[PDB]
């Protein structure tokens, strides 16, 4: 997550 | 740069009533993992900014479901179905899919509101500031809507209209009225050559100017 | 609850340096990223760059990598920007802001003004005449901010402040507070104001003339 140090999932 | 233009740039909105703000792109901000860290947020005149909005739809913990948000790829928007009192201050959308991150100018939400006259009071000089040869008369014109108001100076039954600054408040958060100031300052000199000193206030909710004089 | 405090308005001359502090308290420091954000009076925000508060290595932005650092002390749950050789144009608000997939907590924001300008402080003027409204004209200082109160802040309601406007190098700004009739003077109102810049705080309390 560009700026953070938090995860997230990808989305196909 | 992944350029944010926001539309309007004034919003004025009845109560009650639905208000939609848009931002567009200038290139798609869906980050490559297939997100979109897109966001609105709110900041009252004085205050830091609120986070209304994230990731295009989702609103934040504690935000009214009247906020709600859309939009894919270039093109979002913001609605606020029944606009509230409270929901004055200035709008931004923001992405932070690509860096550098960038915010939109921004949309100030003004509230349409039933009208109200202004309550006016004049004050001659101070001592203090005859002593420093100077001397400016203040006019005050509290709480009223709408922002539309025109003020006139007179001096022994002329207008002056040299030597005079406005300021007016950000549209109240509770009773959304504005407020304003006028100064005339003028040297003690011209001062002392004049008599009667009329602040008198054009406004919508009256026939008549709204006089305020005093005499030295 | 979670609070991310900075420090206070700072007036620079052009070419010195500022540390702006940004503590933040109520959540665990080293899990959040920080964001340094810049507000510029009219012309919006434009977002610094970020610092990973657990690696403790920095990202600018290209327009402002050179001048400015982010750095860190962990044990005091505080961010630092550090501007260098201040440029007049760095005068805006800053703000550290905490991002997981948002900034959901901004801090209380640090305005800087750079000038070679002189401080200047207020010359303050009482406004003397159901309801009574009475006034302090605060006229001359330079720079921003002054901050008016009535009777040291217990008298807030019935309170307008306009915002300064500039005419020379001066700032002027008036502040009004509406009273009962049976209130002033037998109970007295007093104007205060402080101008941070010049180290000056007066009180003038508002006698029938």
């Amino acid at each position: 997550v560009p700026g953070s140090q938090h995860i997230d999932s990808q989305k196909k | 740069d992944v350029l944010m233009t926001q539309t309007p740039l004034s919003l004025p909105v009845s109560l009650g009533d639905q208000a939609s703000i848009s931002c567009k792109s200038s290139q798609s901000i869906v980050h490559s993992s297939g997100n979109t860290y897109f966001e609105w947020y709110l900041q009252k005149p004085g205050q830091s900014p609120k986070l209304l909005i994230y990731k295009v739809s989702n609103r934040f913990s504690g935000v009214p479901d009247r906020f709600s948000g859309s939009g894919s790829g270039t093109d979002f928007t913001l609605k606020i179905s029944r606009v509230e009192a409270e929901d004055l201050g200035v709008y931004y959308c923001f992405q932070g899919s690509h860096i550098p991150f960038t915010f939109g100018s921004g949309t100030k939400l003004e509230i349409k509101r039933a009208d109200a006259a202004p309550t006016v009071s004049i004050f001659p000089p101070s001592s203090e500031q005859l002593t420093s040869g100077g001397a400016s008369v203040v006019c005050f014109l509290n709480n009223f809507y709408p922002k539309d108001i025109n003020v006139k100076w007179k001096i022994d039954g002329s207008e002056r209209q040299n030597g005079v600054l406005n300021s007016w408040t950000d549209q109240d958060s509770k009773d959304s009225t504005y407020s304003m100031s006028s100064t005339l300052t003028l040297t003690k000199d011209e001062y002392e050559w004049h008599n009667s000193y009329t602040c008198e206030a054009t406004h919508k909710t009256s026939t008549s100017p709204i006089v305020k004089s005093f005499n030295r | 609850q979670i609070q991310l405090v900075q420090s206070g308005p700072e007036l620079k001359t052009p070419g010195e340096t500022v540390r702006i502090s940004c503590k933040a308290s109520g959540y665990t420091f080293t899990t959040y990223g920080m964001s340094w954000v810049k507000q510029t009076p009219g012309k919006g925000f434009k977002w610094m760059g970020w610092i990973n508060t657990y690696s403790g290595v920095p990202t600018y932005a290209d327009d402002f990598k050179g001048r400015f650092a982010f750095s860190l002390e962990t044990s005091a749950s505080t961010a630092y920007l550090q501007i260098n050789n201040l440029k007049n144009e760095d005068t805006a608000t800053y703000f550290c802001a905490r991002r997981s997939w948002y900034f959901d907590v901004w801090g209380t924001g640090t305005t800087v003004t750079v000038s070679s300008a002189k401080t200047t402080p207020p010359s303050v003027y009482p406004l003397a005449p159901s309801m009574v409204t009475l006034g302090c004209l605060v006229k001359g200082y330079f720079p921003e901010p002054v901050t008016v109160t009535w009777n040291s802040g217990s008298l807030s309601s019935g309170v307008h402040t306009f915002p300064a406007v500039l005419q020379s190098d001066l700032y002027t700004l008036s502040s009004s507070v509406t009273v009962p009739s049976s209130p002033r003077p037998s109970e007295t109102v007093t104007c205060n104001v402080a101008h941070p810049a010049s180290s000056t705080k007066v009180d003038k309390k508002i006698v029938p003339r």
